[PDB]
């Protein structure tokens, strides 16, 4: 995209994310990061939402193929699994290399940096969904290490209501769960983020009361099913 | 167990 | 797909459609047809759901950036529903393109024949909704003639029950009243279709009244919209 | 104006 101007890219992915083209969105919103600038609060939440559906559908394809796989045990399913798993590497990869060249590097504030590390265990967990291979524990280590990063420093810069800390710890959650076989911890990130955030709502308005509040119903969700 | 989502 | 077997590209196909990859789903049947065999039932069904998955998303699309564009009347948006009205056209043209190379000329059947001429018209119709230029009309005769040649083959060779001529003839309606400003000739058709498939239901097995039912109930729905 | 589906 490297002779359109970023903030054509920016718009652009702005439709597409409104006609529900999300690889369009992702092409264009990989784009803008590889103008080498810096993203906004709203950038970086394009990005993740173009890459976040992208991968998303990749990964319900993947089960879709992976359950018919299992069943059967021709070549066909198998061979076609491993062409939707390969696309899937390959969107994480991409993914994986703009936070690495260079998002992570240049962010400073806790905001941002929370966001991409947040991000980079994400896709680091998706890689470790279709894992199976000799690097499949580093993928899951790979996956831990950046979730870590980004707990320490939010709960350092952040406090407990802050959206961003809310979605980092939900989704750490679930790779203890998940991913690492480690359900107890599981539950009790989910527990006392719930409750830590909690005790914190009085300080909120209204608005960013009913942010946190979303986000805390997650919580509560997989709280919930796992209890 | 759900995840965040996008929006 | 030069390479892969016909059986295994339709084999490919059922599985892209239950793992709601259109796109794949496609260009599997795509390869499938290239092999030079007719379709049998089945693989016209294949085919068909196919592409017209792939063309219903491109035709959302298409439908939210020009509603944009119209609003606003930068060069954004009418650069990406360009983009997005290319893509669009090129994947009719790749129907069309199949269709005349070699399915309709092959299909000697009227099941096959009506079939692959009732899709002739569908593409030409999304080509006509889209269309703004010196081929406009052009384009919306290209359809009117495939449709009235597969009503004509239908009439002949069909049941009135047959769903389809049912689908072609609610097909026709639809193109009658969205592109050729010919809502009379629409709701007529709707309403003689409608009748003449009632009187014959008597006929049918409690399967294949099922089948009938089910199209003549979207012709009574188009009818009540439009009267 | 619906126009068939594919299923
Ligand atoms: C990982 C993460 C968490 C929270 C946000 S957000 O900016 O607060 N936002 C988009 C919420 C996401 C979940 C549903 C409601 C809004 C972004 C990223
Ligand atoms: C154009 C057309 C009409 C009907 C058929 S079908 O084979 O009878 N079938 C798939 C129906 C399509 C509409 C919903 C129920 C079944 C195929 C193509
Ligand atoms: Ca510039
Ligand atoms: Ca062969
Ligand atoms: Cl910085
Ligand atoms: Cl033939």
């Amino acid at each position: 995209m490297g002779s359109m101007e970023r903030a054509s890219l920016i718009q652009k992915a702005k439709l597409a994310e409104q006609a529900e083209r999300y690889e369009d969105m992702a092409a264009f919103m990989k784009g803008a990061v590889e103008k080498g600038e810096e993203l906004s609060c709203e950038e970086r939440n394009l990005l993740s939402v173009a890459y976040k559906n992208v991968v998303g559908g990749q990964r319900a394809a993947w089960r879709v193929l992976s359950s018919i796989e299992q069943k059967s045990n021709g070549p066909e399913v198998r061979e076609y699994r491993e062409k939707v798993e390969t696309e899937l590497q390959g969107v994480c990869d991409t993914v994986l290399g703009l936070l690495d060249s260079h998002l992570i590097k240049e962010a400073g504030d806790a905001e941002s940096r929370v966001f991409y590390l947040k991000m980079k265990g994400d896709y680091y967990r998706y890689l470790a969904e279709v894992a199976t291979g000799d690097d499949k524990k580093r993928i899951i280590d790979s996956a831990r290490s950046a979730y870590q990063e980004a707990m320490d420093i939010s709960k350092k810069e952040m406090p407990p209501t802050n959206p961003i800390r809310l979605g980092l710890a939900l989704n750490f959650s679930v790779f203890h769960y998940e991913i690492a076989n480690s359900p107890e911890e599981a539950i009790s990130l989910a527990k006392t983020t719930f409750d830590e955030a909690m005790a914190d709502l009085h300080t909120l308005s209204e608005d960013s009361y009913k942010d946190s509040t979303l986000i805390m119903q997650l919580l509560r969700d997989n709280l919930t099913l796992w209890t | 167990a759900g995840s965040i989502p996008g929006r």
